[PDB]
């Protein structure tokens, strides 16, 4: 089916008409979205099958026909652009200044924008348009507001 | 049976919307995945 480079929807039949359960990356014929978004189950496109390859709950990455491509890291200096796919609508790119999620094991970068469960996948990218990590796993802070990790898997 | 739709080419747009704001949280995560906001 189609293995060209590009952010793609993620659709079910399973629920009410087609719904939109998530976003992913085609990258070198490999497939990239978040664990959640899948559950590890194989993906149609159009007539070909894609099956999952690599996959891991706790980092909330899974990829397709191969290992992970995505490598490129947020410099956390600069800002960055959410492209950001949303159910229904067309493919937006949403300029944004990463915050920062600190842990006990490191600090990663976190952007502050608020859409759609089905958005969760979308790619966060820099000025050079490599894709630095996925929308989609965070927390709820104080406000109400949403804050997402800026998740990226490994290169091996 | 779920399935995949091209939605774009991925690249940097010139004059894109400008938004959101820049917190510095402490977060744990879980064995699940799941992030939580520690105090
Ligand atoms: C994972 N994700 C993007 C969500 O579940 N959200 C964020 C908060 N507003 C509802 C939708
Ligand atoms: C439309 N949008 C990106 C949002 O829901 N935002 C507004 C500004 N930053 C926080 C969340």
């Amino acid at each position: 089916g189609e293995t060209t480079d590009g952010v793609y929807r993620v659709m079910t039949r399973r629920l009410l008409g087609s719904t939109q359960v998530g976003v992913g990356v085609m990258q070198e014929g490999v497939f990239h979205t978040m664990w959640h978004v899948t559950k590890g189950a194989a993906l149609r496109s159009g007539e070909g099958r894609l099956d999952p390859y690599w996959g891991d709950v706790k980092q909330d990455l899974v990829s397709y026909c191969g290992p992970w491509k995505l490598d490129a890291a947020w410099d956390g200096l600069s800002e960055v652009q959410l492209l950001a796919v949303p159910p229904g609508e067309r493919a937006k790119n949403i300029q944004t200044l990463p915050g920062i999620f600190k842990t006990k094991d490191g600090d990663i970068g976190a952007v502050a924008l608020d859409y759609p469960a089905g958005t969760s996948g979308s790619p966060i990218l820099d000025k050079c348009g490599r894709v630095i990590g996925l929308y989609g796993n965070g927390v709820v802070i104080k406000n109400g507001s949403y804050v997402s990790a800026i998740t990226q898997g490994k290169r091996e | 049976d779920m399935y995949i739709e091209r939605a774009g080419d991925i690249t940097w747009e010139k004059d894109a919307e400008v938004t959101g704001n820049s917190p510095r949280l402490d977060v744990a995560l879980d064995e699940s995945g799941d992030f939580s906001l520690v105090e």
